């Protein structure tokens, strides 16, 4: 079977999503995020030499093939430049992915 | 759920020159849960995820009969296998 699963959720920050603008005026609503869950295939297995260790570590990330414009309905006035809108990447389908095991703060 | 197995490996060092020596170690191999959802508020991505890892091992030393000079060799082996965070 498919070592991973799809499935559209809300965050429960995103639940609702909130963000502020200049001046104190506030645009929430609900964002649902994609959400990749499943059991990938890992090892970890002893070398020569130096790293002494090598780790096949994966993940369940999502195959990221467009982006989203999600908006937030209740919107205070005034809503500038950063908000009334967010991206997020979207797409339809996970895969295991050592990615998300890199990007950790570098 | 989970599962994170020790398996037997045999392994052959064939280096020129030197002795042909067979080792035998062990590895953890296995599937751990794990899901991750890009995070925009923070641009990254969230992550909680388990990794079938060693939590303890065991370092095996071996001479390697070279013609030009004999080597020593130093591999971990496992000893207990389990799924763990990923980035410890």
């Amino acid at each position: 079977g498919k070592e991973c699963e799809f499935a559209m959720r809300l965050v429960p920050g995103f639940n609702p999503l909130r963000q502020v603008d200049a001046n104190g005026k506030e645009c929430r609503g609900n964002v649902e995020l994609p959400f990749c869950k499943g059991y990938c295939k890992t090892s970890e297995s002893g070398t020569h030499g130096f790293p002494p260790r090598v780790q096949n570590s994966k993940v369940c990330t999502l195959v990221t093939t467009s982006t989203r414009k999600v908006v937030l309905d209740d919107c205070d006035d005034g809503a500038d430049e950063s908000v009334k809108f967010v991206m997020v990447p979207h797409g339809t389908d996970c895969e295991c992915s050592a990615v998300p095991l890199e990007q950790h703060h570098s | 759920n989970n599962s994170c197995k020790k398996v037997g490996v045999e392994e052959l060092i064939n280096e020129k020159g030197c002795d042909l020596m067979i080792i035998r170690i062990n590895r953890c191999r296995g599937h751990c849960f794990s899901f991750t959802f890009p995070n925009p508020l923070t641009k990254k991505y969230s992550v909680h995820a388990k990794c079938c890892r060693m939590v303890e091992w065991e370092m095996l030393e071996t001479e390697l009969k070279c013609s030009k000079g004999n080597r020593n060799l130093r591999i971990p082996s496992a000893t207990q296998c389990e799924c763990f965070d990923c980035l410890v």
